[PDB]
RNA sequence: CGUGCCUACCAUGGUGACCACGGGUGACGGGGAAUCAGGGUUCGAUUCCGGAGAGGGAGCCUGAGAAACGGCUACCACAUCCAAGGAAGGCAGCAGGCGCGCAAAUUACCCACUCCCGACCCGGGGAGGUAGUGACGAAAAAUAACAAUACAGGACUCUUUCGAGGCCCUGUAAUUGGAAUGAGUCCACUUUAAAUCCUUUAACGAGGAUCCAUUGGAGGGCAAGUCUGGUGCCAGCAGCCGCGGUAAUUCCAGCUCCAAUAGCGUAUAUUAAAGUUGCUGCAGUUAAAAAGCUCGUAGUUGGAUCUUGGGAGCGGCCCCUUGCC
């Protein structure tokens, strides 16, 4: 039903990574999801789904093609080490636990004002 | 000097009449078609001394 | 004539800065005595407090009770003859009530009818009189 | 501070004196003949017309051999005949100039529409071409104030729609109510 | 570091009618912005560069770099807690509050992008980026559209046709559909640091109670009524000319039109028209304007005269004056 073409390829020997220029062409149906899109590019390439992402996606007005940037890596542990942790909370692999304003710059605040054994009680609770 | 009494005399005094059922008026592209349509398809057999856009 | 030569352009500018002076749009452009004699501070709008409703008379030809109310100011302090635009709202402008004022059609002169009237109301007491001459917006109190 | 973009172009002028009768009859009759919505999107031509005529102008000031007259000039011509208003045969600058406001709006998209076939009575066109069901090509065009270029000046289409691309719009409604 | 930057002595110099000096600026300077012949005119606090200030001005440690202010010290004006003996303050940073006003937004989220800083791949950043108000302004852009049936108001090809209509707008509060498509209602996507909107898509989703386009005008300038009813120099309209005093083409309303159109009126500053600031490009007998006359400084302007015809080679160099040696 789908077609996935690449258009632009680079590789990065650097950090074992392959760029990549990704067009979802659709005659047919809404936009093909992440993991739909990314299980289909891992069976074209014929590897391990866990180690290739993908990124931003547009829509030419009506059907057409969808253009995203895909990286074909080859480690677990690269991935882990040459990618943002956002990019790794698509799948889990990072949390963060604290995403709240002011909490940071209020124990920031409490351990300016008192020094030592007071602010090591009052910043870490 | 003048009396401050008489103000709105005439708005006071004129009676009031309905604003009648009026239909819904087409628009824009539309409307400059009916004033195409209006003023430049049947108005050659008119001649020059009479102009008859409202009367 | 003029002054045609190849190093006279002091003297023509000496002589058209001073010469463009006679001009009645220059001087009250670039002069500061219109800005320290006029009312509004040389600004577009001003709010005003009524002070009190004043039946002025209209000019020879046309005999008529122009209805004019007189406005303490905000910004300078001063006192202006403000103008009711329309055939009522002598009634919906009260004793005392935050007037928006504005111009006719021109800063130095007025409206032939009425003598000395430069100002007029657009606003009662942040409701526009637009408002209060047609249905929508009933005032306050 | 912030740096995205600023910039204003107005196709747009408003003309001086406002109530010509014989200008306001043209316009009308421009109008009634092209299939337009107001009076706006006239004056886009016109102004697009007259800055086209400051350019040849400004090129027909310059020396015959200079190499910017030379450049700009063939660069404009090449523009003016990939849009369709000139023909592949006066390539001169004077024949930039002998022009009308007429040929912009010929070369506009529901024209050709017209010229070409499927128009049937150009306010009907206006929602032809507004509705999705003539595509000029494969990125779908939605546009009225579309320049149709003469490279292609043949594809007019419609994929997935009601009349042939397929699909049970409203009419599963009648369908509902018989049923 | 060179400097009258400062001191001692000596000389009397320095600037100016080509406008110094002294005032005013509702004056931060520029790149630029608006205004369509050309020439000009008016703004530029504002996102880029440079200067100045952190309530006023004075002084200073540290430091390579500060007379720093989200550093300190003292005075003045405010102003906080005070058990009255003392402490403590600077939003012309981001929000927000009072006041001033004609006049101008939320105590939002994130360091994801851009970069910046530090011992440093890891931390921080109201610098910034995203979202909320937003009709300052700019670009695109539906508003009931649309093709058909029929009454024909009839225009038009042609035959005495009082019509044969493979062509035409129009009222049809008359029908038929494509049941067109959009706005909204919402599933799933996608965007995204997490989200919102556009975009993609499933399902609802118009037939006049519809899902409703306003803003101004209709005497001339300037498009549109010598329509109707009241008002009868009263109310008022009208930026000017003017209308209204019983038959209102201008008031109020109704109907119908017209102007532009999801942007219209209004006020103010400004530009063009304004050849009504004139260098291009204005005038000076009478319309406003040539000093009573003359001399004369500064200024402005200032007669002619000193390189000439021609040669080589056709369909650019020199001589008969043409780089000095
Ligand atoms: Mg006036
Ligand atoms: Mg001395
Ligand atoms: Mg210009
Ligand atoms: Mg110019
Ligand atoms: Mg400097
Ligand atoms: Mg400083
Ligand atoms: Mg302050
Ligand atoms: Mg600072
Ligand atoms: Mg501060
Ligand atoms: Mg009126
Ligand atoms: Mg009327
Ligand atoms: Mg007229
Ligand atoms: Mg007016
Ligand atoms: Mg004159
Ligand atoms: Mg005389
Ligand atoms: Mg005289
Ligand atoms: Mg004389
Ligand atoms: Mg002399
Ligand atoms: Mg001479």
């Amino acid at each position: 039903t789908v077609t996935i073409r690449t258009r632009k390829f680079m590789t990065n020997r650097l950090l074992q990574r392959k760029q990549m220029v990704i067009d979802v062409l659709h005659p047919g149906k809404a936009t093909v999801p992440k993991t739909e899109i990314r299980e289909k590019l891992a069976k074209m390439y014929k590897t391990t789904p866990d180690v290739i992402f993908v990124f931003g996606f547009r829509t030419h007005f009506g059907g057409g093609k969808t253009t995203g940037f895909g990286m074909i890596y080859d480690s677990l542990d690269y991935a882990k080490k040459n990618e943002p942790k956002h990019r790794l909370a698509r799948h889990g692999l990072y949390e963060k636990k604290k995403t709240s304003r002011k909490q940071r710059k209020e124990r920031k605040n409490r351990m300016k004002k008192v020094r030592g054994t007071a602010k090591a009680n009052v910043g870490a609770g | 000097h003048g009396s401050l009494a008489r103000a709105g005399k005439v708005r006071g005094q004129t009676p009031k009449v309905a604003k009648q059922e009026k239909k819904k008026k087409k628009t824009g592209r539309a409307k400059r078609r009916m004033q195409y349509n209006r003023r430049f398809v049947n108005v050659v057999p008119t001649f020059g001394k009479k102009k008859g856009p409202n009367a | 004539g003029k002054c045609r030569g190849l190093r006279t352009a002091r003297k023509l500018r000496s002589h058209r800065r001073d010469q463009k002076w006679h001009d009645k749009q220059y001087k009250k452009a670039h002069l500061g005595t219109a800005l320290k004699a006029n009312p509004f501070g040389g600004a577009s709008h001003a709010k005003g407090i009524v002070l009190e409703k004043v039946g002025v008379e209209a000019k020879q030809p046309n005999s008529a009770i122009r209805k004019c109310v007189r406005v303490q100011l905000i910004k300078n302090g001063k006192k202006i003859t403000a103008f009711v635009p329309n055939d009522g709202c002598l009634n919906f402008i009260e004793e005392n009530d935050e007037v928006l004022v504005a111009g006719f059609g021109r800063k130095g002169h007025a409206v032939g009818d009425i003598p000395g009237v430069r100002f007029k109301v657009v606003k009662v007491a942040n409701v526009s009189l637009l408002a209060l001459y047609k249905g929508k917006k009933e005032r306050p109190r | 501070p912030v740096a995205r973009s600023w910039v204003c172009r107005k196709t747009y002028v408003t003309p001086r004196r406002p109530f010509e009768k014989s200008r306001l009859d043209q316009e009308l009759k421009l109008i009634g003949e092209y299939g337009l919505r107001n009076k706006r999107e006239v004056w886009r031509v016109k102004f697009t017309l007259a800055k086209i005529r400051k350019a040849a102008r400004e090129l027909l000031t310059l020396d015959e051999k200079d190499p910017r007259r030379l450049f700009e000039g063939n660069a404009l011509l090449r523009r003016l005949v990939r849009i369709g208003v000139l023909d592949e045969g006066k390539m001169k600058l004077d024949y930039i100039l002998g022009l009308k406001i007429e040929d912009f709006l010929e070369r506009r998209l529901q024209t050709q529409v017209f010229k070409l076939g499927l128009a049937k009575s150009i306010h009907h066109a206006r929602v032809l071409i507004r509705q999705r069901h003539i595509r000029v090509r494969k990125q779908v065009v939605n546009i009225p104030s579309f320049i149709v270029r003469l490279d292609s000046q043949k594809h007019i289409d419609f994929s997935l729609r009601s009349p042939y691309g397929g699909g049970r719009p409203g009419r599963v409604k009648r369908k509902n109510a018989k049923k």
